[PDB]
C-alpha cells in the first residue's frame, strides 16, 4: 500500500548519504533561504547590554541526493532525522546563550519536497547581545542587531540570501516592548572578511526607540518638584533661619538621594547622561538655592533687597534651562 | 621597528672566568631572544632560544637569563674556543638584531 | 637540515642579481623562511620572510622595492631578487629557517657578494 | 563518481586511524600552531574579579595520517569528522566557566589540506580569573590573563606556538568591545614553562592590559563627596547665635558622608586593605567632623541668646576657619590629585 | 518471554520517521490535562506558572497485536522507540520535563492500537497582562499548544470530551489570584509553513488587594491625614509646620518610589498612579497655603481645615466605585 | 581466578534480559522498599513556597531474573549497568527542580543479592515545594510534606512500602536549619486515584517550628523601642513646638519605614500576619501619641491632660503586650 | 611502530569487563589520591558554601591493564577512560560541582607498564561548610571537604593518600577576598552508613576573617555616630529643637544601619558579636535621649554629669569588647 512506498523511497534517500559531505561539495556553492517568525522580544535588559529574541528561525536549501519521484506529497518526517542529513552550521556571532526548545519533544522540523528543497525550522530563543550608546538616556534610540553567519563555509560553499527579500522577515508589526516601541526594522546581506577565508553574513538589526512617559513620571517630575520646593524657601522672612536652612538640606540631600538611587539601575557607565546632566542642573539650582540664604544671613545679620531679586531670579532662569534641555535632545 | 642595543661592545679577558653580555629593547620582547656566536668565515649558530633555553650541542657553560625587557646571557669559565661575535635578537615582531660583542685574549 | 647557497657575485652597480637557496632533509612549505644581510664588520639586519605554504611574503621597511623574495617547492629551493644594486649593498647574504621557538636554527653558509 | 569518489577518499583516511594516540607518539612532538582573534572583550566584573571574553580559537598541527591525493586540495568538513580524529585536549588554565556554543551547530570546523595539515578552529566564549590589586582604586590598571596549554601530554609529547609572529598573534576585533569602565590598551603574549606534580608542561599566556576610565565615580562618588564637604564649609557663613540652624549642617553633612561611604563600598570587592577612595572619604569625614567640632567650640564660646541686627558678635574661631577650611581642602585635593594621576 | 516476542513482533519493520497513516488520512489526537497547580503569576516578566500531566491519545495500525493481555503497561524507555507527536506549547517562555529519577513518561498501548502517552510537565507560559487597572485587575492568561511540523491536513488535534481538570483546589501557588474559571477552544492559525490547528485553554484570574492596601494604600492615606494634623498647629511655629511639611514631602516622594518599584514596568498611567498623585497634589497644597499664609503673617487656616476632608471624602467616594464597577 | 566466573554470571544475568517489562510481569505486583537518609534539609524557602533537601534515596526490590548460585556475596557492580536493568519510575510529586549529582561519576549504587534483591540508591537533590498557611508569622509551624510515587504503573503493578516502621527515615535528626527548628517527622503510605488509575504513594512530612530571635531582635525590640522614643514626646514641655512635632514625626516615620521594610523578607500574601497585627498595634499609639499633642496644641486642661496621658498610655501599651504575647505563644 | 602501540591498546580494551572493579572476587583495590589547590573561590555566608577548584587525581593498581611491550607510560586520551573501570568517589558536602569540558574534557589517563593508572580530573566544588557565627566577625572557620567511594564498600575499596602530607599542594599561592587560610589538614576515616562500612578522606581548611572591611564600613561609622551623639551634650539647654534633633537622627540612622546590615548576612536566628556592639552603643543614645528628656524635665548640672560619665562608660565598654575578642 502506500506506507512501503513511503517507507522503502525515505529508506532509499537515506542509503548512502554522507552526512560529512555538503550539497554539491566539489562544484558550485548551495543558496540557502532564511525566514524569520520573531514570537516575542522578552527582556531588553541595559544593565547586561542584551535582548532576549525567540523566534522560528527557518532555513531552506536544495539537495539534490533527497529526491523522490514516485509520491506526490510534501513530506514531513520526525525531528530525528535532522541528525541523519546535511544542515547547514549557522551561528549567530552576538549570543550569549541559545536554547532549542525541548517541550515536549525539540522544537525543530525537516519537511523534504519532490525537487529535492529541504526545509528546516527551529524554535529559538537566544539572548543577543547590544552594545547601547547611553548618551542620550531617557530619549534614546539603540540600534540592536542579531548577525546570522556561517562559521565553517567560505563564500565559494554557502551563499545565504533572504529568501523573499523584505517579507522574509514577520512578526515585527506586533512585538510590544514593556517601555521600547520597535521603529523601523532593517535586513541587510553582506560578506565579512576573517583570517581563513570570506564568509556570507544575513543582518535582522531593529531600531528601537524608548517610551518617555514613566521615565518623565518616576525621575523627572520629584527634581522639578524638589527644585520648587527649594523656591518655597524665598517667601520665608530672613529671621527664621532653622525653616529655610532645614528646607534648603532637605531639598539638597534628597536630590542627592534619588542621583545616588538612579545610578544603581544603570551599569558603570564612564560619561554624563542627558538624566544626570538634568539632576546636575537642578543641583546646581537647589544649592544656589541655599546659598542664596547664606549670603542674606551673611550680609544683614553678619555685617528683603536681596530676596525678591531671588524670586524673580530662579524661576525665570530654570525655565530657560528647561527650554534648553527638552529642544537640544529632542 | 624594536631595536635591540647590545653592550658592552669590545672586551677581553682571560681564559677561566664569568662574563656578562646584556641585551636591551625598546618595548616588551619576552622570552623570544635568541643568542648566536660569529666565528669568522663561519656560519651563525644558535646558542640559546626562548629566554634561557639551552640548544642541542651547547655546553652547559652558556647560560641566559630573561625577563620583560632586560637580557643576560652568561658565560662562566670561557676557553680559548668560545672567541666569536655574540649576537642578540629577538622575535616578538619581526626579527632585529644587535651590533654585537667582541672577545678576545 | 642542510642549507646550500650559489657562490659568490660581482656585479657592476645598478645591475640585478638573482640569488637561491636550496635545502635538504625537510620540505620548506611547513616553516617560514629568512634572509638576512651581514655587512662586513657590521651587525647583522633582517631582509624579509616568506611563507612558502600561503606565498605570503613581507619585508624590511629599508628593502622594499629592491628586495623581493619568490620561493618553489618543487625545485625545493628558495629565491632571492636584488635590484638597483649600490656601492654599499656589498655584504654577506644568509639563509635562514624558522625553527622552534622563532630562533633562526639552521643558517646557510653564505654568499659574498661584491660591486666593481 | 558524482558523489562517491570524497566519500571513498574520507573513508580511506578514517580507515585505520586511532583516534587516542597523538600523531608522531614515539618519534616528534606534535607542534601544535595557535592564534586567537578576540570578537568581543566582554564586561570585567570587578566583584568577582574575572573577565569573560569571545574567541575564534584556531589550532593547527601535522598529522600525516590524513595524507590524500584528489581533485579538491583543501577538505572543509563539517563537526561529525573531528570527533573522529585525534585533536590537542587544550584547556585554559585560569578558566572559571567556559561554554562552547553549539547553535546551531557546534561552532566548530575542520579544513585537511593534502600534506596533512590541520586547521580546527573552535568558537569559545571564556571566563576567566583576573587576580586584581585594588589599591590605587579606582585609578588602576591590571593586566588580567589567559593561560592555556595542554592538559595530558607533557613538554617531550606536544608542544604549542603560535602560528603568526607573537604581535600580531592575538588580532582583537575593532567595533567588538563591550568593555564598559575600563579601557582595552593592548595585547601582550607569552610562552613559558609550567612544572606540576604530573609532570613538565608548556603554557601560552596572553595578557590584556586594561585601563579604567574615571568619569562614573568622578560624577557618582568623588563630587557628591566635594559638593557635601562644601555644603558643610558653608556652615561658617550663618550666625553665631542660631545654634537649631547649624546642628544638622553637622548632622545631616555627616549622615551623607557615611552612606556615601556605604555606597561607595558596596561597588567593589571586600578587600581587606583600603582604596584610594577610601582614603578620600576619610579625609572628607574628617573635614566634616573638623567642621561639627568647631561649631561646637564655637557654640561653647557662644554667649546670650538672641541676635543684634548686644555684643554676641562673630566669632574669631569662626573667622580663621573660614578661610582655613577651603584652602586646606584645595591643598588636599591638589596632593591628592597630582600623586595618582601620574602612575 | 512470551511477552517479549509481543513486543519485538511490533517493532520489526516499524519506521519511527512517518506519522501513522502518512497519505491515507490526518492522525487524530485526543488531548487531554490535569493541572497540579498554577504557579506565582510573575507580574514584571508577564508570565506564570503551570504544572500539568500532558495526556495524547491516537491510534497506530503498526501497533495492533494479539494477547492475553489487554493493555501493555510500560515505562518511559519505548517512548523514544515509537512515533510521538511533536506537540509543543506557542506562548512558552521556557518548559522543561522531569527526569527525577526516571523520564516521567508512560506508554499503554491496547490491542486496537490506540495508544495512550502522558508526561509531567513545567511550563513558564507567557500571559499578556494589560495593567490599565491595576491594582483591580482581572486576566485570561493564556495557554496555547499545537504541532510543530504537521500541518492541519497531517495530524488533527481535538479534546477529549474531558478538559483541564484542576486538582484538590488546595494546591495552588497563587499568592494573590485566585483562580475563577477555565475555558476551551481550538483554533485554525495560518503561518508561513501552512496552516496548523491550535488548542487554547484560557485560565481566568482576579487579583486581591491585600497587599497593595496594607503596604501602599494605608501608609499614602495616612500620611496624608498626618498633613491635616499640621493645620492645627498655630502658625507662630515657623520650624514647626516646615519640618510637617517637608517630611510628609519627602516621605511621598519615597512611597512614589517604592510604588514605582512595585509597578511592573509599564509605560503608562495606571490606577494606583492616579491615587498616588491626589495625594501628591493634596500635601503641595496645604504645604503652599502654608507659605502665602506665612508671606501674609488665622481666618484661611480655619478655612483649609474643611476643603481637604471634605474634597478627599467627595474623591474617594467617587473613585473607588468608579474604578471597581 | 575469580575474573572469568564474575565476567561469565553478570553476562548470564544480561543476556535475554527484556529491560522494557518490569520483573514478573504476568503476575502479581512487584514491591518496593524504599528508605531515606537525609544528608542535609537545606535552605526553606518561604517566599518560593519550597524546602530544598538532599538525601540518600535507596531502593529495593526483588527480581527472579536475577538469580545466580556461584558468587556467595554481594555483587556489586559499576553504576551503568542501571542502565541495562530495571528502574522503577519512582518521582516526587511536589518536585519543581531535581537533580542527581554526577561528580565525578554518576551518584548511583547497585547490588546484586544471590536471590535477586537489587538495592538500587541514589543521591539526589530535591527542591520540593512546601504549603505555607503562614497567618500566625512568625510563630508558626509548618508541615512540610513529600510525596514519593511510581508514574507507569498502578497498584496492580508496582507497592511502595517502607522497609522499616520509623526506622526507615535516618538522618532528620542532626541537620543544617538556617531559620527553622525541625521537631517531628511523620510517614504515611497512601493510595491516590488517578483517572488513569490507582497508585500507591508514600508521603514524608516534615515539622518545622520557627525561631522567634531574629524577629524578636529585629522586630519587636526596635517596634518596642521606637514605641518608647514617641512617649519621651509626653515628658517634654508644651512650649517647643517644633522639637516635640520632629519627635512624633520621626518616629512615626521610621515606624512607617520598619513597616515598608519588612515585606522583603515576606512574599505578596493577600492577608493580614500576627506581626502586621503586632506592627499596625504600634502605628496607632504613636499617632494617637501625636494626635494628643495636636489636641493639647489646640487648648493651649494642659498640664493635666498631658500628666494623664502619661499615667494612661503605659497601662494600655502593657495590657496590649500581655493580649498579644499570650493569643500566640503557648 | 605505531601498529606496535594499537596493537596493545585493543588488547588491553579487549575482554575488559569495565563493570568489574580490578579484584572484584580477591582482596580490596587500594586507591593512591593527591589533591592540586588550584583556586579557592569565594566563601559565601549566606549560602553558606566555599566553591573550590583542583586537580583531583586518583591511581590504582588494575591489573589487567598489563603489557610487556612499548618501554614508555602510554600517556592517552581523555577518551579512553570511557571505556575502563573507574571509582565512584563522590563528594559528601557537595551543592554542585561539575568538570570542565573546554575546549576537550579535562581528563588524563596514563597507564604505566606495571599497572598503574594516573586518572585525574579537573573538577571545581561548592562544597558545603558547617559555620558557627557566635563570633562574627572576629570569627575563625574549619571548612571541610570530604570524598568517599559510593557503590564500594571498605570490603572492596581503601582510600589513601599518596605522599604523605605532599598529596595536598598548592594552598600557599591561593587568593581569598576575605578570609585568609592558615591551615589544612589530611585525615582518613570508616564512616558507617546503612548499606555498610565506606572510607572516607576528609580535607579540612581553616580560614581566619578579616576585620579590614568591617573595621571601616560598620565599626568606625557606629562608633563616630555616638560621638555625633555627644555633640548633644555641649548644646546649651535653651535650644529645644536644636538638642532632640541632633539627638533622634542620630538613633534613626542607628536603626538605619541595624536594618542595613542584615541584608548582607544571611538569616541568622542568634545574635552575633557585631550585634551586641552594636546594641551596645544603640542604648546609649537612649542613655543619652532619655539625659534630654531628664533634663527638659528639671527646668542644670546634669548637663555636665554626662561628660564626666558617658566617655568613662563607652571607652570601657570598648575595652570589654576587644579584648573579649
Ligand atoms: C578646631 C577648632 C579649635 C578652636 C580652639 C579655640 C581655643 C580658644 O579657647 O580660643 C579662644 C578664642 C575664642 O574666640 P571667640 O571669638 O569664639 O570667643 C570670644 C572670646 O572668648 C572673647 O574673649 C570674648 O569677649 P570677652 O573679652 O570675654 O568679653 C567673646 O565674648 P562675646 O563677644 O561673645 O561677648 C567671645 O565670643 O579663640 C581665639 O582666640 C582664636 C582661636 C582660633 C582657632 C582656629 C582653629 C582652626
Ligand atoms: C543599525 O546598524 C546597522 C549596522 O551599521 C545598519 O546597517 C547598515 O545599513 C545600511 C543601509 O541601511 C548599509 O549601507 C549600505 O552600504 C553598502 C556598501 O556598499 C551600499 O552599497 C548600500 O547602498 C547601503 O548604503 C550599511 O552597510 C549597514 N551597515 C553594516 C555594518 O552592515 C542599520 O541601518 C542600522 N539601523 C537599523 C534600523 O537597522
Ligand atoms: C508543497 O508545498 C509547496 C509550497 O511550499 C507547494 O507549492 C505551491 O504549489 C501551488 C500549486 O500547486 C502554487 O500555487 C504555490 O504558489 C506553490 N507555493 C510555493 C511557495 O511555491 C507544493 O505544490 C506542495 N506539494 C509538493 C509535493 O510539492
Ligand atoms: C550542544 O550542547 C547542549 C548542551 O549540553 C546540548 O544539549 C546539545 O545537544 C549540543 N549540541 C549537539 C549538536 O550535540
Ligand atoms: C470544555 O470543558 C467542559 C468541561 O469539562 C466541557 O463540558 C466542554 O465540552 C469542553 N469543550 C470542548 C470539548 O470543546
Ligand atoms: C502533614 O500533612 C499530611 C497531609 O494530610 C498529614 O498526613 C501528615 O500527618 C502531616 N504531618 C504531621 C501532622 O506531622
Ligand atoms: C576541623 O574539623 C575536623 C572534624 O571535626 C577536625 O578533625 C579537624 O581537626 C578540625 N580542624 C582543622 C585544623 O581542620
Amino acid at each position: 500500500s502506500n506506507m512501503s512506498l513511503v517507507k522503502e523511497t525515505v529508506d532509499r534517500l537515506l542509503k548512502g548519504y554522507d552526512i560529512r559531505l555538503r550539497p554539491d561539495f566539489g562544484g558550485p556553492p548551495v543558496a540557502v533561504g532564511m525566514n524569520i517568525d520573531i514570537a516575542s522580544i522578552d527582556m531588553v535588559s541595559e544593565v547586561n547590554m542584551d535582548y532576549t529574541l525567540t523566534m522560528y528561525f527557518q532555513q531552506a536549501w536544495r539537495d539534490k541526493r533527497l529526491s523522490y519521484n514516485v509520491i506526490p506529497l510534501n513530506l514531513t518526517l520526525d525531528n530525528r532525522v535532522a541528525d541523519q542529513l546535511w544542515v547547514p552550521d549557522t551561528y549567530f556571532l552576538n549570543d550569549k546563550k541559545s536554547f532549542v526548545h525541548g517541550v515536549t519533544v525539540k522544537n525543530r522540523m525537516i519537511r523534504l519536497h519532490p525537487d529535492g528543497t529541504v526545509l528546516y525550522g527551529l524554535r529559538i530563543t537566544t539572548t543577543a547581545a547590544c552594545m547601547m550608546d547611553l548618551r542620550r538616556y531617557p530619549l534614546d534610540e539603540q540600534n540592536c542587531t542579531l548577525e546570522i553567519e556561517s562559521y565553517g563555509y567560505t563564500t565559494d560553499d554557502i551563499e545565504f540570501y533572504w529568501r523573499g527579500d523584505d517579507n522574509a522577515v514577520t512578526g515585527v508589526t506586533k512585538i510590544e516592548l514593556p517601555q521600547f516601541s520597535i521603529v523601523d526594522y532593517k535586513l541587510i546581506t553582506k560578506k565579512v572578511v576573517f583570517s581563513t577565508g570570506s564568509y556570507p553574513r544575513l543582518s535582522l538589526s531593529f531600531k528601537l526607540k524608548r517610551n518617555i512617559g514613566y521615565f518623565i513620571l518616576q525621575t523627572y517630575m520629584p527634581s522639578i518638584l524638589i527644585t520648587i520646593l527649594s523656591w518655597v524657601s524665598f517667601w520665608i522672612n530672613y529671621d527664621a533661619s532653622a525653616a529655610r536652612v532645614a528646607l534648603g538640606i532637605t531639598t539638597v540631600l534628597t536630590m542627592t538621594t534619588i542621583n545616588t538611587h538612579l545610578r544603581e539601575t544603570l551599569p558603570k557607565i564612564p560619561y554624563v547622561k542627558a538624566i544626570d546632566m538634568y539632576l546636575m542642573g537642578c543641583f546646581v539650582f537647589v544649592f544656589m538655592a541655599l546659598l542664596e540664604y547664606a549670603l542674606v544671613n551673611y550680609i544683614f545679620f553678619g555685617r528683603n533687597a536681596i530676596d525678591r531679586w531671588s524670586r524673580i531670579f530662579f524661576p525665570v532662569v530654570f525655565s530657560f534651562f528647561n527650554i534648553v534641555y527638552w529642544l537640544y535632545y529632542v | 621597528n624594536i631595536v635591540m642595543t647590545q653592550s658592552p661592545k669590545s672586551m677581553s679577558m682571560s681564559v677561566g672566568e664569568r662574563v656578562t653580555l646584556s641585551c636591551k629593547a625598546s618595548e616588551y620582547v619576552g622570552t623570544y631572544v635568541s643568542w648566536y656566536q660569529q666565528k669568522p668565515e663561519q656560519s651563525p649558530k644558535l646558542l640559546i632560544y626562548g629566554a634561557s633555553n639551552r640548544y642541542t650541542g651547547v655546553p652547559d657553560r652558556f647560560t641566559g637569563s630573561g625577563s620583560a625587557t632586560d637580557f643576560t646571557l652568561t658565560i662562566g669559565s670561557v676557553q680559548a674556543e668560545d672567541l666569536a661575535d655574540y649576537h642578540c635578537g629577538q622575535s616578538y615582531s619581526y626579527p632585529t638584531f644587535g651590533a654585537g660583542t667582541k672577545l678576545e685574549l | 637540515v642542510q642549507l646550500q647557497q650559489s657562490g659568490a657575485e660581482l656585479v657592476k652597480p645598478g645591475a640585478s642579481v638573482k640569488l637561491s637557496c636550496t635545502a635538504s632533509g625537510f620540505n620548506i612549505k611547513d616553516t617560514y623562511m629568512y634572509w638576512v644581510k651581514q655587512r662586513p664588520e657590521q651587525g647583522l639586519e633582517w631582509i624579509g620572510r616568506i611563507d612558502p605554504a600561503n606565498g605570503d611574503t613581507k619585508y624590511d621597511p629599508k628593502f622594499q622595492g629592491k628586495a623581493t623574495i619568490t620561493t618553489d617547492t618543487f625545485s625545493n629551493t628558495a629565491y632571492l631578487q636584488l635590484s638597483s644594486l649600490t656601492s654599499e649593498d656589498t655584504a654577506v647574504y644568509y639563509c635562514a629557517r624558522k625553527g622552534l621557538r622563532w630562533a633562526m636554527d639552521y643558517w646557510g653558509q653564505g654568499t659574498s657578494v661584491t660591486v666593481s | 563518481d558524482n558523489t562517491t569518489v570524497f566519500t571513498r577518499i574520507l573513508d580511506r583516511l578514517l580507515d585505520g586511524y586511532d583516534n587516542r594516540l597523538r600523531p608522531g607518539l614515539g618519534e616528534r612532538v606534535t607542534e601544535v600552531k595557535t592564534d586567537i582573534f578576540v570578537t568581543s572583550f566582554g564586561p570585567v566584573s570587578d566583584h568577582d574579579m574575572e573577565y569573560t571574553i569571545d574567541v575564534f580559537f584556531r589550532q593547527s598541527w601535522k598529522d600525516e595520517r590524513l595524507k590524500f591525493k584528489g581533485p579538491m586540495t583543501v577538505l572543509r568538513l563539517n563537526n561529525l569528522m573531528a570527533s573522529k580524529i585525534w585533536t590537542p585536549d587544550t584547556f585554559f588554565h585560569n578558566g572559571k566557566k567556559s561554554v562552547a556554543h553549539n547553535m546551531t551547530m557546534p561552532n566548530k570546523l575542520l579544513r585537511i589540506t593534502e600534506d596533512g595539515t590541520l586547521l580546527y578552529t573552535m568558537r569559545l566564549t571564556v571566563r576567566a580569573e583576573c587576580p586584581m590589586h585594588l589599591e590605587d582604586f579606582p585609578m588602576d590598571a591590571h593586566a588580567c590573563p589567559l593561560k592555556f596549554g595542554s592538559y595530558a601530554y607533557t613538554r617531550a609529547e606536544v608542544v604549542y606556538e603560535w602560528t603568526r609572529e607573537p604581535a600580531r598573534s592575538v588580532v582583537v576585533a575593532e567595533d567588538g568591545s563591550r568593555l564598559n569602565q575600563y579601557d582595552l590598551l593592548g595585547q601582550t603574549v607569552d610562552s613559558g614553562i609550567v612544572q606540576s606534580s604530573t609532570g613538565e608542561y608548556v603554557v601560552m599566556t596572553t595578557h590584556f592590559h586594561l585601563k579604567r576610565k574615571i568619569g562614573y565615580f568622578v560624577i557618582q562618588t568623588y563630587l557628591p563627596c566635594i559638593m557635601t564637604v562644601i555644603l558643610s564649609q558653608v556652615s561658617f557663613w550663618l550666625n553665631r547665635e542660631s545654634v537649631p540652624a547649624r546642628t544638622v549642617f553637622g548632622v545631616t553633612t555627616v549622615l551623607t558622608m557615611t552612606t556615601l561611604s556605604i555606597s561607595a563600598r558596596n561597588s567593589l570587592p571586600k578587600v581587606a586593605y583600603a582604596t584610594a577612595m577610601d582614603w578620600f572619604i576619610a579625609v572628607c569625614y574628617a573635614f566634616v567632623f573638623s567642621a561639627l567640632i568647631e561649631f561646637a567650640t564655637v557654640n561653647y564660646f557662644t554667649k546670650r541668646g538672641y541676635a543684634w541686627d548686644t555684643f554676641n558678635s562673630v566669632s574669631k574661631i569662626d573667622r580663621l576657619s573660614r578661610i582655613a577650611f577651603p584652602l586646606l581642602f584645595g591643598i588636599f585635593n591638589l596632593v591628592y590629585w597630582a600623586t595618582y594621576l601620574n602612575r | 518471554g512470551d511477552v517479549t516476542v509481543i513486543l519485538n513482533n511490533l517493532l520489526e519493520g516499524y519506521d519511527n520517521k512517518l506519522r501513522p497513516d502518512i497519505g491515507v488520512k490526518p492522525t487524530l489526537i485526543h488531548t487531554d490535562m490535569y493541572v497540579n497547580s498554577i504557579g506565582p503569576v510573575n507580574a514584571i516578566n508577564m508570565e506564570y506558572t503551570i504544572d500539568i500531566f500532558f495526556a495524547q491519545t491516537w491510534y497506530d495500525r503498526r501497533l495492533k497485536f494479539n494477547s492475553t493481555i489487554k493493555v501493555l503497561r510500560l515505562n518511559s524507555n519505548m517512548v523514544g522507540k515509537i512515533w510521538i507527536p511533536d506537540t509543543f506549547f506557542r506562548n512558552s517562555k521556557k518548559a522543561d520535563a522531569h527526569w527525577i529519577t526516571t523520564p516521567n513518561r508512560m506508554l499503554r498501548i491496547w490491542n486496537d492500537g490506540r495508544v495512550l502517552y502522558t508526561l509531567r510537565l513545567t511550563i513558564d507560559a507567557e500571559c499578556q497582562l494589560q495593567l490599565h487597572n491595576f491594582p483591580m485587575d482581572e486576566h485570561s492568561c493564556p495557554l496555547e499548544f499545537s504541532s510543530y511540523g504537521y500541518p492541519r491536513e497531517e495530524i488533527v488535534y481535538q479534546w477529549k470530551r474531558s478538559s483541564v481538570e484542576v486538582g484538590d483546589t488546595r494546591s495552588w501557588r497563587l499568592y494573590q489570584f485566585s483562580f475563577v474559571g477555565l475555558r476551551n477552544t481550538t483554533e485554525v492559525v495560518k503561518t508561513t509553513s501552512g496552516d496548523y490547528v491550535v488548542m487554547s485553554v484560557y485560565f481566568d484570574l482576579s487579583r486581591r488587594m491585600g497587599y497593595f492596601t496594607i503596604q501602599t494604600y494605608i501608609p499614602c492615606t495616612l500620611i496624608v491625614v498626618l498633613s491635616w494634623v499640621s493645620f492645627w498647629i498655630n502658625k507662630d511655629a515657623v520650624p514647626a509646620r516646615t519640618s510637617l511639611g517637608i517630611t510628609t514631602v519627602l516621605t511621598m516622594t519615597t512611597l512614589s518610589t517604592i510604588a514605582r518599584k512595585s509597578l511592573p514596568k509599564v509605560s503608562y498611567v495606571t490606577a494606583m498612579d492616579l491615587f498616588v498623585s491626589v495625594c501628591f497634589i493634596f500635601v503641595f497644597s496645604a504645604l503652599v497655603e502654608y507659605g502665602t499664609l506665612h508671606y501674609f503673617v488665622a481666618k484661611m487656616d480655619s478655612y483649609a481645615r474643611i476643603f481637604f476632608p471634605t474634597a478627599f471624602c467627595l474623591f474617594n467616594l467617587v473613585y473607588w466605585v468608579s474604578y471597581l464597577y
